[PDB]
């Protein structure tokens, strides 16, 4: 009632003032997590049959 | 006369390449995916096997034999071609009779279809279908039991050079009752039971619910039926015309009749395999 | 040596488990499952007493297993798991007939919402291929309403009065006209939805229940062999 | 007064709107348009495993990359073996409506739900049941091991709890959805976890405080499936539109959407790789489609299964990807 519209109305509040960073600074972090272990998966360079252990 | 030559050997190709072709898609459809196999399937590639070692051995060989018009291969080799045509064609036909009773068992007994066919039943009716008819064709005529008496067929059978079918009255009779007649009363039956149980739903539903909204059981029945029956009804009506009594029938007309049989191969697949499943297998390969 | 060892022990219990499935497969695939399903105060415990004489249920009919669910765990409009349900026989919908004045917190007369919901279920993506077996409870609330009754029908259903008796009724002797119209229009008010979209794949077998009656258990077996026999014939192009 | 209430929500709503739009300074697209596609890429089934009933829900690949277990409508659990395609356990379920099953990190216990609102969990090396977790008003839809004392697990009421498995008891509630609740993904650390809901919403929770700390909302329909970036700071969810869209959790808005012209079916399963480079996802077609992070850009399909995949997963050391349709089948591609 007026009380459900008080949670939510002071929940929005604490959700509003939490920091943020520009979209570049994340979008460069993605991409140097992503190169930092490009060679560690196997799923983007197929491997060896030797250390293949499905065939 | 040439001429005929010309004619009649372009026409053997087209039919041989036609026979192949639809039984090794079929085959090759049937075992590359694993959606296909089923208990129902299974009767078909027999069918289809079948048919495309009957296709593949007896049909280039007669062809030959009536282009030529001389046998050029010796009398052991005429046995066993003579012995394989018996069998493929009393093979190809048991296997609709099991597939048309297996129909009526699963549309009259619902609820217990399930239990009846398993995987495991159906190999051992195939193997039993398949024994029976390799009974009948290899043991009478490897050994002589078919062989005639008269002069005519002990002059053939004594060259070297001629492979015509003479047989007695005994062997004409059964082997005609054992491959025709004996598996067409049961398709009739079986049939007519499924055209009542198909009527009496389409009324039930008619009644029903007909207020708001038999012509597809015909099409159907019609066509399976017609063509088995207008492909191999005359030439097993012949086969004891011309035994009851001699001079009656002309070898030509024998002949033809028996290589109209033949053509029943390449309908097979434009019959048993129609279902929309059939045709996205067939599209997902060699298009 | 160790490899052999380890395989022999590994290998033996696979054995094991596919043994005991084969005994399991051919148990799983003889019962048949429904789907029990209705609106609320329809009726729907008392169909499963006299039967008797997440819930599941075992009964069985002429050597054959059933195996019956009622889900009231969840109550909600939406429902989004009725998609592990695409595999079931049939679904069961009982409603109760004699309700049309009733209202549910106002909302439309109850049959109206029970109208929404077998809409819903009929044109369901998932479900595109499951029949149903359609059962009107309370038939005797209904006919004392009819007889006698203050409320008409015609007050909350407009479409009644150009609407005129079936001529291939056949109502049970003793019941009066009046009440075989009420009757007969509450059927085809199912019907019309059953029919407009079935695309001929799936269709509706309405039914007629009370209080005091013990052959539903019957038209249950009907109905299912019914639909599997329809089921067969159509697969083969013979329908 | 109440009227001041809907008013006080009107403009933080808007703040937070300006906020978010003025945090933008340049689209994922610009960014990563130099760097080179990674290609076409072409993966062929190694091993098939049958002996299910019926079709497949759920399932999740073992720590050691070599055991995993596997749940359908029969009601039974399995646990096969990937090298020797061998079956080694099967547990019987009291219910046969099942929709979520879950792994030990220790390898030691496995957990299993369904339309029966109880959590139960079985001992495989003592197999039979250990405990029963009840208290929630509808279906389970997923539940993953925080420990092996503590799991977490999502319900269709609206809710999520963190349970205790020695005392049975509720430790912490979370609250705040309005639709129903379809899966979850922990982080790395076991300090955060993200849910899907039906209401097209994905919320960032806090394990230890029970409260919640950010609010996404970038859909239009239904999340079926949800799953989170190695790196910890990013997320990827699936919708019924055809819609994949990539979080991020410090920025606080959607970065690049995955989406083709061509299919308008829906999604059931997200996975990521081991780099994070692949982001593979099932649809309803009966197929499997792989993306590319960074740039949104096909790169080959998974096909093979006969119906619809309902499953998806990666082993730790991403070695292969394991996939589950209603088929009754479960393949597993390298
Ligand atoms: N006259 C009559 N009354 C019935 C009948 N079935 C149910 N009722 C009435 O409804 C009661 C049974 O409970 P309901 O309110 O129908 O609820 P339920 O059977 O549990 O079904 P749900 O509400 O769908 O769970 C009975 O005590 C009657 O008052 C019926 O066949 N005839
Ligand atoms: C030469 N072709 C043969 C000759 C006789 C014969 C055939 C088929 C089935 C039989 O039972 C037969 O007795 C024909 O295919």
């Amino acid at each position: 009632s007026i009380a459900q519209a008080r949670k939510l109305v002071e929940q929005l509040k604490m959700e509003a003032n939490i920091d943020r960073i520009k979209v570049s600074k994340a979008a460069a972090d993605l991409m140097a997590y992503c190169e930092a272990h490009a060679k560690e998966d196997p799923l983007l360079t197929p491997v060896p049959a030797s250390e293949n252990p499905f065939r | 006369d040439e001429v005929w030559v010309v004619g009649m050997g372009i026409v053997m190709s087209l039919i041989v390449l036609a026979i192949v072709f639809g039984n090794v898609l079929v085959i090759t459809a049937i075992a590359k995916f694993e959606r296909l196999q089923t208990v129902t399937n299974y009767f078909i590639t027999s069918l289809a096997c079948a048919d495309l070692v009957m296709g593949l051995a007896v049909v280039p060989f007669g062809a030959a034999h009536i282009l030529t018009k001389t046998w050029t291969f010796g009398n052991f080799w005429c046995e066993f071609w003579t012995s394989i045509d018996v069998l493929c064609v009393t093979a190809s036909i048991e296997t609709l009779c099991v597939i048309a009773v297996d129909r009526y068992f699963a549309i009259t007994s619902p609820f217990k279809y399930q239990s009846l066919l398993t995987k495991n039943k159906a190999r051992v009716i195939i193997l039993m279908v398949w024994i029976v008819s390799g009974l009948t064709s290899f043991l009478p005529i490897q050994m002589h039991w078919y062989r005639a008496t008269h002069q005519e067929a002990i002059n053939c059978y004594a060259e070297e050079t001629c492979c015509d079918f003479f047989t007695n009255q005994a062997y004409a009779i059964a082997s005609s009752i054992v491959s025709f007649y004996v598996p067409l009363v049961i398709m009739v039956f079986v049939y007519s039971r499924v055209f009542q149980e198909a009527k009496r739903q389409l009324q039930k539903i008619d009644k029903s619910e007909g207020r708001f909204h038999e012509h597809k059981a015909l099409k159907t029945l019609g066509i399976i039926m017609g063509t088995f029956t207008l492909c191999w009804l005359p030439f097993f009506i012949v086969n004891i015309v011309h035994v009851i009594q001699d001079n009656l029938i002309r070898k030509e007309v024998y002949i033809l009749l028996n290589w109209i049989g033949y053509v029943n191969s390449g309908f097979n697949p434009l019959i048993y395999c129609r279902s929309p499943d059939f045709r996205i297998a067939f599209q997902e390969l060699l298009c | 040596e160790d490899q052999r060892n380890e395989e022999k022990a590994q290998r033996e219990a696979n054995k094991k488990i596919e043994k005991q499935l084969q005994k399991d497969k051919q148990v799983y695939r003889a019962t048949h499952r429904l789907l029990l399903l209705g609106a609320g105060e329809s009726g729907k415990s008392t169909i499963v007493k006299q039967m008797r004489i997440i819930f599941e249920t075992k009964f069985q009919v002429d050597k054959v297993n059933f195996h019956m669910f009622d889900v009231g765990g969840q109550r909600d409009e939406r429902r989004k798991w009725i998609q592990c349900f695409n595999d079931v026989t049939a679904i069961i919908f009982v409603v109760a007939s004699s309700s049309y004045n009733m209202v549910i917190d106002n909302q439309t007369n109850r049959l109206q919402e029970a109208l929404n919901l077998f809409k819903s279920i009929w044109n369901n993506r998932w479900l595109r291929t499951i029949s149903v077996i359609l059962f009107l409870n309370k038939q005797d609330l209904l006919a004392e309403k009819v007889l006698a009754g203050k409320s008409k029908i015609e007050d909350y259903f407009p479409e009644f009065a150009r609407y005129t008796t079936p001529e291939d009724a056949t109502p049970e002797p003793g019941e009066d006209p009046r009440v075989t119209r009420a009757k007969y229009f509450i059927r085809d008010e199912f019907l019309r939805i059953s029919t407009a979209s079935g695309d001929g794949r799936h269709y509706c077998y309405p039914h007629f229940t009370c209080a005091v009656d013990t052959e539903n258990i019957r038209r249950v077996f009907n109905d299912c062999r019914d639909i599997i026999q329809r089921m067969h014939l159509r697969q083969y192009e013979l329908l | 007064e109440l009227d001041q209430l809907r008013q006080e929500a009107e403009q933080l709503k808007n703040q937070i709107r300006d906020a978010r739009k003025a945090c933008a300074d340049a689209t994922l697209s610009q960014i990563t348009n130099n760097i080179d596609p990674v290609g076409r890429i072409q993966m062929r089934t190694r091993r098939t495993l049958r002996g299910h009933l019926a079709k497949i829900y759920a399932m999740h690949w073992g720590t050691d990359s070599r055991l995993l277990v596997s749940a359908s409508q029969d009601g039974k659990l399995i646990i096969w073996d990937s090298y020797t395609t061998n079956k080694v356990h099967a547990i019987p379920l009291r219910s046969s409506w099942v929709m979520t099953c879950a792994y030990a990190p220790s390898g030691n216990y496995v957990a299993c739900g369904g339309l029966d609102n109880i959590c139960s969990i079985y001992n495989l090396k003592t197999v039979r049941v250990s405990r029963e977790l009840a208290g929630h008003t509808g279906y389970l839809s997923c539940c993953r091991f925080l420990d092996d004392n503590q799991i977490v697990t999502s319900s269709g009421d609206t809710t999520c709890a963190l349970w205790d498995i020695e005392t049975g008891q509720q430790t912490t509630t979370f609250t705040g959805h309005t639709g129903d609740v379809m899966s979850l993904s922990l982080a790395p650390d076991t300090r955060l976890f993200v849910s899907g809901a039906c209401d097209a919403s994905a919320k960032l929770w806090d394990v230890r405080e029970g409260m919640c700390r950010q609010t996404f909302t970038g859909h239009e329909s239904d999340i079926n499936a949800i799953c989170f970036f190695p790196n910890g700071n990013a997320f990827a969810t699936g919708s019924d539109d055809a819609t994949c869209r990539l979080f991020d959790l410090r920025a606080d808005q959607e970065l690049m959407t995955y989406s083709h012209d061509n299919i308008i079916c829906g999604i059931t399963s997200v996975s990521f790789s081991k780099s994070g480079r692949l982001l593979l996802a099932g649809y309803d077609d009966f197929n499997c489609n792989v993306w590319d992070a960074l740039k949104a850009d096909r790169a080959g399909v998974l096909a093979g299964h006969d119906n619809r995949v309902s499953c998806l997963g990666v082993t730790d050391d991403g070695m292969a990807v394991a996939t589950g349709s209603w088929d009754s089948f479960l393949k597993i591609w390298n």
